[PDB]
């Protein structure tokens, strides 16, 4: 009984930044995310399950969404997306489309376009009920360099504040 | 990747924690010998899973760090400064005597330190005091800052760190001498405090350890007033006019009776004393570190936020059972408010027992007099200090456009095409920047005509001593004011006449 | 002197729109004897009845006749760039204005421009001593 | 990048040495760059458990 | 004495910068966070910054160029150095008198 206060809900494997190490290519150092294997005292490895929200954000940013219908067409196998979206019930798509920007001159317009796309795609974190106020701060024009820091606002696993305007996220058990 | 399709190529930053790295908090305290950290050297702490192996199990610093992590999970990067125990330190030893034998079953509950170290065991009838003590010692939390042992029903708690930080546990909350619905009938306890505190580390080497490595909030987990005075001297040196500043603020505590607390304070405008009564349940450095971490990680980009009140100044990681007397009596509360002392009290009115959570009133610094002994209230509010720092950085960042700009004094007639300026125009631009930040950095003003002065070096130094290009910007401001002092004059009127 | 109604200094700082490159503050000169004119009060009144007033909202306005610099494109003086203006008269007054917006362009032969700039508020400096 | 010093049109009378140029001949120097495509965004993802509105 | 970067590297970087940014504009000093930034030199971060401020001002006084970090970011990554006071070693005049006519290098390029 009284023990109750701890959800029996668990978390599955989570993709993590720099799980497979950096990859230098003389332009900089990338992250190459993947799955982190946590070892034990006596063999018995196990996949890690931390940073759930960042895991969803990586799953969203780093997967191509469906392309838009053009008169040119697409190769049967290049039109992006996931067939598993045919079975979900929330009536949404899976992935992002930052890599589908219609490039143009005057890189300020390209920056604004990428901002719009990244924000529209990351809003699915709030729509799923995992964060509350995800937001981006994409600001640069350089030659082509761009910085795109992302903030994923979260909660705790026990409602400690009374009288909020919104409504507790539906999945505040991941701790966001 | 070569296999990719489009052209927009994202390059994820190797790791997260970007939005921090600007709110560094230095937690200072002692560590045990189990730890693998090099003493007397600042070293950051990323996560909570590796403080026990780095700073030893159950040490003083290993729990200050735990409270700093519990308080706010992200937003800051914490740096631990471990301090080795003193050479001639004698660990403080407490004795806890248990007398049986029990006659009816029940539970034995004890509250040592805070709620995280609480213990709760089951006791059958016919059990002897030796078995009760053995069970207690077998269920005592290993992170408790006291190595616990048992012998013939007598429990000995030996402080894991040698020094006077072992003398701050004197109020244990048992469940054995009452009528609670679970009570081994025939079991009593006794608190002893056999040995006593000792000599404390007095390093005084902050210059060498951290010199130009600017921090935001220093937390001290010790009560030796000389160590607090060394920390105050460091933070005061950091606010100097000689070297470029690394603004900061420090958090210490001072536990004892009213006179002792009023005696430990001074005009140290850089610290924030936390007055704690003699019978405080929580180990003092725990609540000190909770307040320090909350202050450090809520006021990163909001430097005007005052940390005081049941919402913005709540210490959620602290859970105390209430007491008969309210610790500081109201008279003593006001006495402490007056002499720049922070006071913490319980939020809910829950009655004896009945866990609660302390919060802070008057988030103020220990600054009550000025230079040349003239009383003030400029640096009383702890937000006034953060706003002084922010005003400095913002003004100095704004003034950068005049670097290398051609300046025309003695003729103030920049020709057609030159990209220069003159002191009147610089003063106009600065005055506009000032009256532009009214409401975010300054109060309204009192007289902006003579509050802001821009003089040229050629008219301050004596004749044929000034240098070309040097300037002098003298500003006088007031941080944004808050609240009012309305005076009601309620008076009825039976007669009427309209 | 301090007894001469006239403009002494005009500094204009241009900010390109699509590159955010700051240019200036270049000095400038008048094309003829007409001076720049100002209006600081944001709320503008309007008469109502026996003695009362109806108050409307408006901008801090400035009219600046200037001679185009041969190094700056003409379009910068006609609403295609952000401007920061600073005018210092002979009697000591200094009017600064930042984040302006040239609001009403008009055909110019290539030398003399008349910029109509609107901002949130204009700052005035008022020679030493003031009530 | 800077169209003012990217396109130059000089006359042959001012390129060759004196009394060597011919009338009518010009010299057009242009320095260009083909249209650029794509970007090099640097994501800096970081969560935030605390909240201070 | 504890400089991490090989000396001739930063010396040549400073020399090239001062030659590719001033030869068409012989008035601006190689100085400050924007102009005097040696982007090709990368040092590891550190909190003890070589010259203490006392030594720094002592060197500024005796006509020496001093260099510091540009981020002092504790322990996260490399940072580019940065020069102060683009000056020359001209303390006192030819007779013996002290004067600053040839103190900063832009005065020299401007005289030429």
């Amino acid at each position: 009984c009284t023990v109750d206060v701890a959800d029996r809900r668990k978390r599955f494997w989570t993709t993590q930044i720099a799980a497979c190490g950096t990859s230098s290519d003389d332009c900089g150092d990338c992250a190459r995310p993947g799955l982190q294997l946590m070892c034990n005292g006596q063999g018995q490895v196990t996949v890690s399950t931390d940073n759930y929200a960042v895991g969803l954000a990586l799953n969203i940013l780093l997967t191509d969404a469906s392309k838009a219908d053009t008169g040119c067409g697409w190769t049967p196998g290049n039109r992006g997306g996931f067939w598993g979206d045919s079975f979900r019930s929330d009536n949404l798509r899976s992935g992002s489309k930052i890599r589908q920007v219609p490039t143009r001159t005057s890189m300020r317009e390209t920056v604004s376009l990428i901002r719009a796309y990244a924000l529209d795609d990351l809003k699915k974190l709030v729509t799923y009920g995992v964060a509350k106020s995800v937001d981006v701060d994409l600001t640069y024009r350089g030659s082509n360099k761009i910085d795109m820091t992302v903030i994923i606002q979260g909660v705790d696993g026990n409602e400690s504040r009374v009288g909020l305007t919104g409504e507790r996220i539906s999945n505040a058990w991941v701790w966001s | 990747d070569a296999l990719s399709d489009g052209f927009v190529r994202l390059c994820i930053d190797p790791s997260l924690n970007f939005f921090g790295e600007g709110c560094k908090i230095l937690v200072e305290g002692q560590m045990t010998d189990d730890g693998s950290a090099t003493p007397d050297a600042v070293t950051c702490v990323t996560s909570e899973l590796d403080i026990i192996e780095r700073f030893g199990q159950g040490s003083v610093l290993t729990e200050s760090l735990r409270k700093v992590f519990c308080t706010c999970k992200s937003g800051v990067s914490v740096y631990a400064l471990p301090r080795e125990d003193a050479a001639a330190g004698v660990k403080a030893v407490y004795t806890l005597t248990i007398a049986g034998p029990a006659t009816t079953d029940g539970r034995v509950q004890l509250y040592m330190g805070e709620a995280e170290y609480a213990v709760d065991i089951g006791v059958d009838a016919g059990d002897t005091a030796t078995d009760i003590a053995a069970a207690i010692v077998a269920a005592i939390s290993p992170d408790f800052p006291y190595a616990a042992t048992a012998a013939a029903g007598v429990i000995t708690l030996t402080a894991r760190n040698a020094g006077t930080i072992g003398n701050h546990l004197s109020v244990i909350y048992t469940n054995l001498g009452s009528c609670t619905s679970v009570t081994p009938e025939g079991v009593t306890v006794t608190f002893a405090q056999t040995t006593a505190g000792s000599v404390n580390p007095t390093p005084n080497d902050y210059a060498t350890v951290v010199n130009e490595c600017c921090f935001a909030v220093y937390v001290l987990s010790s009560d030796d007033t000389d160590w607090q005075e060394n920390l105050r001297d460091w933070i005061r040196s950091a606010w100097d006019c000689s070297k470029p500043q690394c603004f900061g603020h420090g958090y210490v505590f001072n536990k004892g009776t009213l006179g002792q607390v009023l005696a430990d304070g001074d005009n140290s405008a850089e610290l924030s004393r936390l007055a704690l009564p003699t019978t405080y349940p929580v180990l003092p450095y725990l609540t000190n570190a909770a307040y320090g971490a909350l202050s450090a990680c809520s006021t990163c980009n909001n430097p005007e936020l005052n940390i005081q009140g049941q919402t913005f100044g709540l210490l959620s990681c602290i859970n105390m059972p209430e007491s008969c007397t309210p610790g500081w009596t109201f008279g003593e509360v006001t006495q402490l408010q007056a002499n720049g002392f922070v006071v913490s009290g319980p939020s809910t009115t829950s009655g004896q027992g009945n866990y609660t959570s302390p919060y802070i009133y008057n988030d103020v610094t220990n600054y009550l007099r000025d230079e040349k002994n003239r009383p003030n209230a400029t640096f009383r509010d702890a937000s006034s200090r953060r706003l002084a720092a922010a005003t400095g950085v913002a003004l100095a960042e704004f003034l950068q456009q005049f670097n290398g700009l051609a300046v025309f004094t003695k003729n103030t007639n920049i020709r057609t095409g030159i990209i220069g300026t003159n002191p009147r125009l610089m003063l106009g631009k600065i005055r506009k920047w000032a009256q532009d930040n009214v409401g975010t950095l300054f109060s309204e003003f009192d007289n902006i005509n003579e509050d802001i002065q821009l003089l040229t070096d050629f008219e301050v130094q004596p004749k044929c001593v000034g240098q070309p290009g040097i300037f002098h910007l003298n500003m006088r401001y007031r941080p944004p004011v808050r609240g009012a002092r309305i005076n009601v004059n309620m008076a009825p009127a039976l007669f009427d006449n309209c | 002197c301090n007894k001469q109604n006239g403009v002494k200094n005009i500094l204009i700082t241009f900010t390109d729109c699509d590159t955010q490159e700051v240019i200036g503050p270049i000095s400038h000169e008048q094309p003829d004897d007409t001076l720049p004119t100002y209006k600081n009060c944001a709320w503008t009144n309007t008469a109502l009845t026996n003695g009362y007033v109806q108050r409307s909202a408006s901008n801090a306005t400035m009219t600046l006749p200037v001679v185009r610099d041969l190094r700056v494109p003409l379009a910068f003086y006609q609403g295609c760039a952000q401007v920061d203006v600073q005018v210092e008269k002979f009697d000591g007054t200094v009017m600064t204005l930042t984040e302006g917006a040239v609001v009403e362009p008009e055909e110019s032969d290539g030398r003399s421009v008349t910029m109509n700039i609107v901002a949130s508020e204009i700052d005035e400096l008022l020679p030493p001593g003031s009530l």
